[PDB]
DNA sequence: TAGTATGAAAGTACTTGAGCTTGATC
DNA sequence: GATCAAGCTCAAGTACTTAAGTCTGGTCTATACTA
């Protein structure tokens, strides 16, 4: 299964960043540079960073090289613990 | 701020905070008999103490591929090699064609009055029979010893063994002692004060040696060396070889020497109180956090000096009690 | 660089020209009015002038539907102005006009006014850049270390310091390594050479050893070759380098990319920033290793860290440039984010609201007000002590403060080496004027005739050398470097030459005639080592000296005659320098210069001491500073006393300035 | 190679005799100051061949106060002594109903052997010494004052006189060269008499730890 | 004469006619000989100045009573200041094999290495003034650096021995009641009333 | 131990310890509500990790590797240890040697 | 500029700090002089326990 | 003896490493990358000069005579051309204790003969 | 708007991996 | 006689502290967010 990577986003604009990145995926999925990531998680109570479901940090970087909101996390990304998928989606 | 000696605050410092690596550690070697009067035997003792590696007496080394020792590559080494190879002395079948020709110098060799024989025995002892060594007579204009390995590759191992022997191999002397200085003391604090048959004090002017290293256990165990007056400035070696009362006295002598070098004077009761406080626990109680905060003086007395928070942490975790004595 | 941002539509926002008006002040009503320094000192204002820059924004969306828009004289920010400078309102004013403005005609200026406080920038010393210096640390894993703080002509990033060290003896021999920037692990020099496209060991050595007939150097470099021989191509060399860094890419592709850009941008930026990395950097790195080999064999002397020739004085120019560059970057950043959040909504934006003019203004104001050299947030990583309050206790103190130097070694340091009065302080710094507290030797004071270079472009010199018989570095063959003499310019190895005698004689003739080469240019011809180092950089402390012919001075009586009637025939110091009679000599050139204290030394004596003088001192008393020049008969007192007086002259009462009632 | 070995053996024997004499063991004056010539005539000058062998140098002395309180001194031939040699000497002592012994090693001693010197302490009080530190008698040095091991009666009187406890006196490490020379263990008090430039003679007392 | 002897020593070493002394390098031997010649000249000139002072001279009146100064100061004010030393050695070659650009390369002579042949009254030459400034600066640096190390030493010594005192039983004990000395100074006497004597 | 002195105006300024205790009570309350109602476990550990960093930096700010507890004016709040670590502290600056 | 009128200082039951109820620092605040550690060491040598107590406890912050 | 210079291959021009041919018992130099081999002509593979018996006359260069900071003398003329004036300087090279030795160079162009007294 | 909120330190003591003795086994 | 494993010894690191005394004067000290 794909792994979750934590990418830092502007505080309070994680939802906007997710909407923008999914719109860009819609616009560029049929192009020569589609987004190989699977999904994105922006928990309601998690501010400052979001989770990207991808197999490689390379895929994560190619997905987040869009809006500048994720520039700070563009330099490096951090794995989400294997046990942590269950906790990711808890409300 | 003969040889360079540390004085003033740096030396006072190294004494109060016992240092395992002083800046100018040295010995004060005193001779026993005729060597104390003449200079030739004294030189023999000096050479018997001063550490001598093969690099000090070697002029140049060279590695050759000599396939058959009968007809060597070099032309000047063909006379004594056949004089040594005419008879089977070693396992000629277990021989390697890679030669290590070392050339020494008559000057440094004659000063230390060594002989190629002794060098050969040192090589055959340090490397056993695995490394065969031969040499010519002490008559040629150039000293050379031809070396071979007995059986990484051979050439690389030779270049590695070349440096092994060029440094660690101690021909003569005692290691950790780089140089030794011989001189006649003009001051009476280093002369030999005897009591004549009439009962008057006479200060004999005798030769003494000053080393750049410190190895008391080995220097004291040598012939013609005085095992009573020979001392050192490295209080660590004194405590490790002679003990706590000896380091107590040696420490007082070093402090007195540091304070009196500039002509000043301090009452002995103060130097004694310091030297006793630094030795009243059997070990060298350094004047630092590592020596003062390690005794049972109480957490408040230690926190006021150094490691204020850490000491109180250990005291709390251990339930220590300050008896309010200091 | 033009900031290209896109959601689609894109905008570049490219700048072209700037315009800096005179100092002005805007009241609440907004009426622009000129502000005089006295008004700033009284109203606690900041004597600053506005900066106007021209901007051009072109819209590019699709179908080549382009249109350009120009914003002429855009107010980007305010800049504090140095009193009595060209842009200061007190420029060219007569003593009477200055009196009308309630200003002292004797005030030398050279200071700023921030919130009514007279702030002065203290010249900060720093190790010279683009130069190779081979040192030797007593306690370290390396025996000899050859470092070179490299930075491009137009500094844009911090100094990328590269080290080329040699491992101490005790695998088989002594190994040479290289501590590259952005890499936390040593790298053998051969790998770096292979990463630049030189795989053959012969070509690598040809760049390192210029005379193959010297087997001593070849045996000394042999361990490094035998240590790195499995790698024989550029791809792996780059991959290995990328693996040693702190960002090891899981894929070898980005590793190679990271190493390529590091070796192309961070490693030796003054030696190149593109293909140059092999066209010159390999050659330079070769010379960098060559210096290390010469140092290990004793064929050359180690460099002294406390030598003025090897140091530079950071004045207000190079200091404020560092601030303006860092803040301009922060401004372009804030303009990026501002326009970014607008174009994402699919609409245009007005740059007038995007330019946060408060950035440059409050930044320069804060830096010159508090002294913390850096951003307002980094109040701990920045170095304080710069921009001190001008001492107005006496005119001697004021002059001394404006001519003060400072070494950033840190007052906490107890090493006497950097605090000692080095032999190179002759004529450039006052040997007596220095504090007696915890800053002895660190805080110094310039000599009376000391002049710190301002800077110049090396382009005209390079054009003259290329036009001359000099041969470039890429056109020559390594076999010609043996007998030829090297030629460096601001530390950049440019080429080689054959007859350097007539070369020097020509360059000197040009500098003495105020030709293409200006007087501040230094030309040092090391003779034993065939290097010829030319310098045009700023911060090079120098002083004037009288040129000397075969055995006589060039300052004839006709000059003194014209100088006596200086108010009538307008014959000043510039005309004296242009006549080729005086020359500005720096500390690095003094090593190759043979001075004469007085003309008496040039006469024929019963025993000839030198008989081949080339320069002469104007007057030996000029080696003293300001607070030491006031001492009568200082050559008759114990030196500490002259130092204590130099420290008391600044504390003595008097009339610190004529306009003290205002 | 050989004359030095016999010289070392002689010097070590002289130092051992001085040591045992200082511990209070019965040692004749002749062997106390034995010249090198007397040693060569009584033992030999050929240690490389085996004459004398280090096994011959074994000493056995008896205390002046108690004749049955004897003490051994062994000189192993192996440079690095192993546990087997200690087992040999321990059994030797068991056979000869002796409790105290000295092992003069050449190069050093293995860790397991040192532990064996610590576990059999209440049964056999046996110590170890390096020949390199035995070639000189440290008590003749000018820095080393005159030490004297006090008896339990003398210590009780000392503590009762100054009215202090044992933990209040200055300390001396049991591993100290002088402490090893006099063979003192924890709880014992050693009296040191040293010359003083302020009073002439100063007597101090150190507790072993 | 001193400068002529130094010139002769330089000619000997330059012609290899000078041999090193036991335990010292050739360079060290040369510098020791030069330093010896200069020190002898300074002492001889100083004695000559001291012999020339009259009983009414005030400098002599200061040195005799010891109120302030010494014979060395008089020698420096009247006859010759002497050699200027940096780190116990002569003025080093700050430049490339030179002390200052006014001297030739490889000039180990007295004036080039910092011999101040003039007195403070006659006035120092420019080079001698710069070298004297070096000799002075080393004193200021030492006076400004030793304060931290010595003060830290004074603190360490106090904190280690601040509770050690002479109890009522005449013995010296610390805060832990441990005994450091059975009698203060091994004799139980205070250091004020004692004084030097002769046996 | 943490006196809130009034400036030239009515404005009241808090001590470094008060500013730190505020952060501790903030993260503590967050942890309490995050455990009272079902919340993501990693989240809990997260606030905990941060709580550990706050409590540590209140008593010891000079932790190697970790970021300094910078608060107002982006400056690290003085840690209780720094108040009594050495010179100018409590023991040496207010107990052993003090104003008189 | 180092005159005596700008250096003369005296204090007797003046203002005190807020954190610790000890005298202020500086002439501008009518502060007290610092009875540093070196002074404590000196009075310890004199054996003056009452003076050392009055200075560190009764005259500073009882 | 003298030091030994490096031999470069003809294929990749890289340096060869000392190797021996076991069948004929002869010294060979082969490249560790390609399959090139060469017959050695010196038979010596390593030379270390502990004494540092270096003749400084090869390290000095005639262009040094153009240095105005160097002292000149007329008492030691040149043996190759007879010029009277000549510059003199010390060894100044590390690893050489007898550094007080003077090295002379002729100031005449097209000669610059060097020697030692 | 009106207000909340975001390049010139050195020392000791302790932990870790490498090499080696004695054991338990074979 | 042989072996591998346990574990003791040694040289390589890391974690942590400390760096003279007192005294005076002077300047300077946040603004992003987003409603
Ligand atoms: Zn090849
Ligand atoms: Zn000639």
């Amino acid at each position: 299964d794909p792994n979750l990577w934590t990418v830092k986003c502007k505080i309070g604009e994680e939802r906007a960043t997710a909407i923008s990145l999914m719109r860009k995926f819609i616009a560029y999925q049929f192009t020569d540079t589609p987004l190989q990531i699977k999904s994105v998680v922006a928990p309601e109570h998690v501010k400052g960073y979001i989770y990207v479901e991808a197999y490689k940090q390379t895929h994560v970087k190619q997905a987040i090289e869009g809006v500048g909101n994720l520039r700070l996390g563009y330099w490096n990304q951090q794995m989400v613990p294997i046990k942590e998928m269950t906790d990711v989606l808890k409300v | 701020n003969a040889k360079n000696v540390t004085l003033g605050v740096p030396r006072l410092k190294e004494l109060i905070n016992i240092s395992k690596k002083p800046k100018t550690p040295s010995l004060t070697v005193f001779l026993l008999g005729q060597s104390a009067r003449d200079a030739e035997r004294a030189k023999d003792i000096l050479c018997r103490l001063e550490h001598t590696t093969l690099r000090k007496v070697t002029a140049n080394t060279a590695i050759y591929y000599d396939p058959n020792p009968q007809s060597t590559v070099v032309a000047e080494d063909q006379e004594w090699v056949n004089v040594y190879y005419e008879m089977p002395d070693f396992d000629v079948a277990r021989i390697s064609p890679w030669l290590l020709r070392v050339e020494l110098d008559r000057k440094h060799m004659t000063d230390r009055k060594l002989t190629m024989e002794q060098i050969a025995e040192k090589i055959n002892a340090g490397f056993g029979d695995d490394l065969n060594c031969i040499f010519n007579d002490d008559n040629a204009e150039k000293l050379v010893l031809r070396i071979r390995i007995m059986n990484m590759d051979d050439d690389v191992f030779l270049r590695c063994i070349e440096s092994n022997m060029l440094t660690d191999m101690t021909l003569q002397g005692i290691e950790q002692i780089s140089k030794v200085y011989m001189h006649l003391p003009q001051t009476d604090n280093k002369k030999k004060i005897i009591i004549t048959e009439d009962g008057e004090f006479k200060a004999l002017q005798e030769w003494i040696l000053e080393t750049d290293g410190v190895s008391l256990m080995r220097v004291l165990s040598e012939k013609d060396v005085d095992p009573v007056r020979t001392t050192s400035n490295d209080i660590v070696e004194i405590f490790t070889v002679l003990g706590i009362e000896a380091v107590r006295k040696a420490l007082e002598r070093e402090l007195y020497h540091v304070i009196s070098f500039d002509g000043s004077y301090v009452n002995y009761r103060h130097l004694a109180l310091l030297c006793d406080t630094m030795t009243c626990r059997g070990h060298l109680m350094a004047i630092t956090r590592h020596g003062v905060n390690r005794q049972d003086t109480g957490p408040l007395m230690k926190c006021s000096f150094e490691e204020t928070v850490d000491v109180l942490m250990e005291a709390a975790a251990h339930g220590e009690s300050d008896p309010m004595k200091g | 660089p033009p900031i290209d941002l896109q959601a689609p539509p894109r905008y570049l926002l490219k700048f072209e020209q700037i315009y800096l008006s005179k100092p002005t002040h805007w009241e609440r009503d907004g009426a622009p009015s000129p502000m005089m320094p006295n008004e700033a000192r009284l109203r606690n204002l900041t004597y600053s002038a506005p900066l106007y820059v021209d901007i051009t924004k072109t819209v590019i969306k699709e179908g080549e539907e382009q249109l350009q828009t120009q914003h002429q004289k855009t107010f980007i920010g305010k800049i504090p102005i140095m009193l009595r400078s060209t842009y200061c309102l007190l420029n060219g004013l007569t003593d009477r006009d200055l009196c009308e403005l309630n200003e002292c005609p004797l005030d030398p200026g050279g200071y700023f006014i921030i919130n009514g406080s007279e702030k002065v920038l203290i010249a900060q010393e720093k190790m010279a850049t683009n130069t190779v210096y081979v040192f030797a640390k007593k306690d370290s894993k390396y025996a000899y270390t050859g470092e070179c703080r490299s930075c491009l002509e137009n500094s844009s990033r911090p100094t990328s310091t590269i080290w080329v060290s040699m491992l101490a003896r005790g695998a088989i021999g002594q190994r040479i390594v290289a501590t590259l920037p952005y890499i936390k692990q040593e790298v053998p020099i051969i790998i770096v050479f292979r990463a630049l496209g030189f795989v053959s060991d012969r070509d690598i050595l040809e760049h390192i050893i210029y005379d193959f007939e010297d087997p001593e150097m070849m045996e000394m470099v042999k361990p490094s070759l035998d240590e790195a021989f499995v790698i024989q191509e550029q791809n792996v060399a780059l991959n290995f380098i990328g693996s040693r860094g702190a960002k090891p890419g899981v894929t070898k592709e980005k590793r190679i990319k990271y190493a390529k850009e590091v070796l192309q941008k961070e490693m030796l930026p003054h030696v190149g920033v593109s293909d140059f990395c092999e066209t010159k950097k390999a050659y330079f790195l070769g010379y960098m290793v060559h210096r290390l080999l010469l140092a290990a064999l004793g064929r050359r002397e180690l460099d002294d860290r406390d030598h003025y020739g090897n140091k530079r004085l950071d004045l207000a120019g190079p200091l404020l440039a560092f601030l303006f560059r860092g803040m301009f970057k922060n401004l372009l950043k804030e303009v990026r984010i501002y326009a970014q959040k607008f174009i994402d909504r699919g609409k245009d934006f007005n740059l007038e609201l995007a330019i946060k003019t408060r950035i440059i203004s409050d930044g320069l104001k804060y830096s010159l007000a508090t002294g913390n050299w850096g951003d307002q947030k980094k109040a701990h990583q920045a170095r304080a002590g710069v921009s001190q309050v001008l001492n107005r206790l006496t005119f001697a103190s004021t002059l001394s403060h404006l001519r003060r130097l400072n070494s950033p070694i840190g007052r906490d340091g107890k090493l006497a080496k950097p605090r000692q009065l080095h032999n190179t302080l002759w004529g450039m710094v006052c040997p007596a004027e220095t504090p007696e507290g915890h800053a002895v030797g660190l805080v110094k004071n310039l000599a009376l005739m000391a002049y710190i270079s301002v800077g110049s472009q090396p382009s005209p010199i390079l054009e003259f050398l290329e036009e001359w018989s000099m041969e470039n570095l890429e056109e020559i063959s390594p076999a010609a470097i043996a007998d030829a003499t090297k030629i460096f310019v601001n530390g950049c190895w440019v080429g080689i030459h054959k007859d350097p005698e007539q070369l020097m004689n020509t360059l000197r003739k040009l500098r003495r005639q105020m030709d293409i080469i200006v007087s501040e240019v230094s030309m040092i011809r090391d003779i034993r080592e065939r290097e010829i180092r030319i310098y045009t950089d700023a911060g090079r402390i120098c002083r004037p000296l009288l040129i000397v012919e075969k055995q006589k001075l060039l300052l004839k009586k006709r000059h003194i005659d014209q100088l006596k009637e200086r108010e009538y025939n307008n014959y000043s110091w510039q005309d004296l320098v242009a006549s080729g009679v005086v020359e500005y000599i720096d500390t690095l050139e003094e090593e190759t210069v043979m001075l004469a204290m007085t003309p008496d030394d040039l006469q024929e004596k019963e025993v000839a001491y030198c008989s081949t003088y080339t320069h002469c001192e104007i007057h030996p008393s000029m080696i003293l500073g300001v607070c030491a020049s006031i001492i009568p008969f200082p050559d008759h007192n114990q030196s500490p006393r002259n130092t204590y007086q130099s420290a008391m002259g600044k504390q003595a009462m008097g009339v610190y300035i004529t306009n003290f009632h205002v | 190679d050989d004359e030095e070995e016999t010289y070392r053996l002689w010097k070590i024997r002289k130092t051992i005799m001085q040591l045992c004499h200082d511990r209070g063991y019965l040692v004749t004056q002749d062997e106390l100051d034995q010249t090198l010539e007397e040693f060569k005539a009584q033992f030999g000058d050929k240690p490389s061949e085996g004459r004398p062998r280090r096994t011959d140098l074994t000493v056995l002395v008896a205390h002046n106060d108690d004749p049955t309180d004897q003490m051994f001194v062994f000189f192993p031939e192996e440079p690095k002594v192993g546990i087997k040699t200690i087992k040999v000497y321990c059994q030797r002592m068991q056979e000869e109903n002796i409790t105290r012994a000295l092992i003069v090693v050449q190069q050093g001693m293995t860790p397991s052997a040192k532990q064996s010197l610590v576990d059999m302490a209440p049964k056999y009080i046996l110590e170890q010494f390096l020949q390199q530190e035995l070639l000189i008698n440290i008590t003749e040095h000018e820095l080393v004052p005159e030490h004297v091991v006090m008896t339990k009666e003398e210590v009780t009187e000392l503590l009762a006189r100054y009215k202090l406890r044992e933990n209040q006196l200055p300390r001396i490490q049991a591993g100290d060269p002088v402490a090893r020379y006099f063979g003192i263990k924890r709880g014992q008090v050693v009296k040191i008499i040293r010359p003083s430039e302020t009073a002439g003679r100063y007597i101090t007392y150190r507790l072993v730890q | 004469k001193a400068k002529q002897d130094v010139i002769e020593v330089i000619e000997k070493a330059h012609n290899n006619e000078l041999e090193p002394t036991p335990g010292n390098t050739l360079r060290q031997t040369f510098e020791n000989q030069v330093n010896r010649i200069l020190n002898d000249a300074r002492d001889k000139t100083g004695s000559s100045a001291q012999k020339s002072l009259s009983e009414y001279n005030n400098f002599k009146s200061m040195v005799v009573s010891g109120a302030k100064g010494s014979k060395i100061n008089i020698s420096q004010v009247i006859a010759v200041v002497g050699q200027q030393n940096v780190e116990g050695k002569r003025i080093p070659f700050g430049f490339k094999h030179r002390t200052l650009p006014h001297f030739i390369k490889d000039d180990y002579g007295p004036e080039s290495r910092g011999f101040v042949e003039n007195s403070y009254l006659a006035g120092l030459t420019p080079t001698e003034f710069f070298f004297h400034a070096m000799g002075g600066r080393e004193g200021l640096i030492d006076t400004a650096v030793k304060t931290a190390e010595t003060g830290y030493i004074q603190r360490r010594l106090i904190k280690s021995m601040e509770s050690v005192m002479v109890k009522y039983d005449a013995t010296v004990r610390n805060s832990i009641n441990q005994v450091v000395q059975l009698r203060y100074g091994e004799d139980g006497l205070a250091g004020e009333s004692v004084e030097f004597q002769n046996l | 131990v943490r006196p809130a002195v009034v400036m030239q105006g009515s404005a009241r300024n808090q001590d470094d310890l008060t500013h730190k205790l505020a952060d501790i009570v903030k993260i503590n309350n967050q942890l309490r509500r995050n455990e009272q109602n079902g919340a993501a476990a990693h989240v809990i550990a997260e606030d905990v990790k941060l709580l550990q960093f706050h409590v540590a930096t209140m008593v010891d700010n000079e932790l190697p590797g970790l970021p300094r507890a910078m608060q107002k004016s982006g400056r690290p709040l003085k840690s209780l240890k720094q108040r009594l670590k050495g010179k100018e502290g409590r023991v040496r600056g207010n107990l052993m040697g003090k104003r008189v | 500029k180092h005159m005596v009128d700008d250096k003369i200082h005296s204090r007797a039951r003046g203002p005190i700090q807020i954190l610790n109820r000890q005298p202020m620092e500086g002439r501008s605040r009518d502060g007290g002089l610092r009875f540093g550690e070196m002074e404590r060491d000196c009075q310890i040598a004199h054996g003056a326990a009452q003076f050392l107590r009055e200075r560190l406890f009764e005259a500073s912050d009882p | 003896p003298g030091f030994v210079g490096i031999r470069f291959c003809q294929e990749c021009n890289n340096m060869l490493y000392p190797k021996e041919d076991k069948e004929n018992r002869i010294l060979l130099y082969a490249c560790r990358n390609c399959d090139y081999q060469q017959e050695a002509d010196n038979s010596c593979i390593y030379v270390n000069k502990i004494t540092h018996e270096v003749d400084e006359l090869t390290q000095i260069i005639a262009d040094v005579s153009q240095d105005p900071t160097l002292p000149r003398t007329e008492d030691h003329p040149c043996q190759k051309c007879g010029h009277k004036e000549a510059v003199f300087f010390q060894s100044h090279s590390a690893r050489a204790e007898d550094a007080m030795r003077l090295y002379y160079v002729c100031t005449a162009p097209h000669c610059g003969h060097r020697w030692t007294e």
